[PDB]
């Protein structure tokens, strides 16, 4: 248990380093990998079954994780210029993320200012 | 009569070649103006022109006798359903001309930026048959809002435009409750998303 927090306490550190220096798109699927934020359906209320079950440690840390998700995805998905391009998803994404921030805000510090970020 | 007879000529000086504009404002009015219009337009003068027809269908009714007609919606005289009619005519030819202009934000602001309530409604019944009820959403217009919330009870896109249309929480849940409760067949699975919708609003 306690080498698995460490682990993912690395990983999440990996994913800052990558944050910002750019390499936008490797950021999601660090993210993505750490199976803590849902990215498939509406799977965001499992991430609250499992939320309150997560340990001191990442429970704290969720925060962050949210809101480097929506910035990428943000980023990333900034309207493109002039095929295929599948915007649906990394919107997903953000939607479901939105769900799962909605759903904790009050176990949270308090900051869904993910909204601001999460529009334009 | 003459005096449409010199506006046709005022404008055709126009068509040839500012103040000529200026000189067809003073003129316009009624049915002859659709054939003026095209004239207009031959030299981009779309945004002038909506303000033209706008203010030609005030300028006959004023004011607001209309609004009094749809409000019993009577087919019996009512206030007087002559009005009605006849500005529904200019509104067809606003958005008539609207969609040739597909330089096309200033066309559209100004129909927008105008105050006229018939008008704006008119619009959106014209955009949602369109389907350009998506663009519904990102009208500022302060008659949008009444807009919507008449038209609320394919309803659902109004509505699936509305919760969506309110940034805030609470009246978007309202909504979302509604559209679950609603008597028009919604799958379950929908209903239940959005109740997952509106909860999460909690």
């Amino acid at each position: 248990f306690v080498d698995s927090t460490f682990y993912l306490l690395l990983d999440l550190i990996t994913f800052f380093d990558e944050y910002h220096s750019g390499h936008i798109d490797r950021a999601f699927d660090i993210i993505e990998r750490l199976k803590l934020v849902p990215l498939n359906q509406e799977s965001v209320e499992e991430r609250v079954a499992a939320f309150r079950n997560f340990s001191d440690e990442i429970r704290h840390n969720l925060s962050e994780v949210l809101l480097a998700t929506m910035n990428i995805l943000f980023t990333q998905f900034k309207r493109l210029k002039g095929i295929e391009d599948r915007d649906s998803q990394l919107r997903s994404q953000a939607r479901t993320l939105i769900t799962f921030a909605g759903m904790i805000p009050y176990r949270t510090s308090g900051d869904t200012n993910a909204r601001l970020v999460q529009m334009e | 009569d003459a005096i449409c007879s010199k506006a046709n000529e005022l404008l055709q000086r126009s068509r040839q070649v500012r103040e000529s504009l200026k000189e067809y404002q003073k003129i316009s009015n009624q049915v002859d103006l659709s054939n003026v219009c095209a004239q207009y337009r031959q030299v981009r003068f779309y945004e002038g022109v909506v303000e033209l027809s706008l203010t030609a269908a005030e300028k006959k009714d004023p004011q607001g006798l209309g609004l009094h007609f749809y409000k019993h919606g009577e087919p019996e005289e009512d206030v007087g359903l002559q009005a009605f009619q006849e500005r529904l005519n200019s509104y067809k030819c606003i958005t008539d001309t609207l969609q040739e202009l597909v330089e096309a934000g200033h066309h559209f602001e100004q129909m927008l930026k105008l105050s006229q309530r018939l008008f704006s409604i008119a619009l959106y019944n014209w955009l949602i048959q369109v389907d350009l009820a998506d663009k519904l959403l990102q009208v500022a217009s302060p008659f949008l809002e009444p807009h919507l919330v008449r038209m609320a009870k394919r309803y659902m896109d109004l509505l699936w435009r509305y919760y969506e249309k309110n940034r805030s929480f609470s009246n978007a849940a309202r909504v979302l409750s509604r559209l679950a409760d609603m008597h028009t067949e919604i799958s379950l699975q929908q209903r239940l998303e959005y109740i997952a919708r509106a909860i999460l609003s909690a």
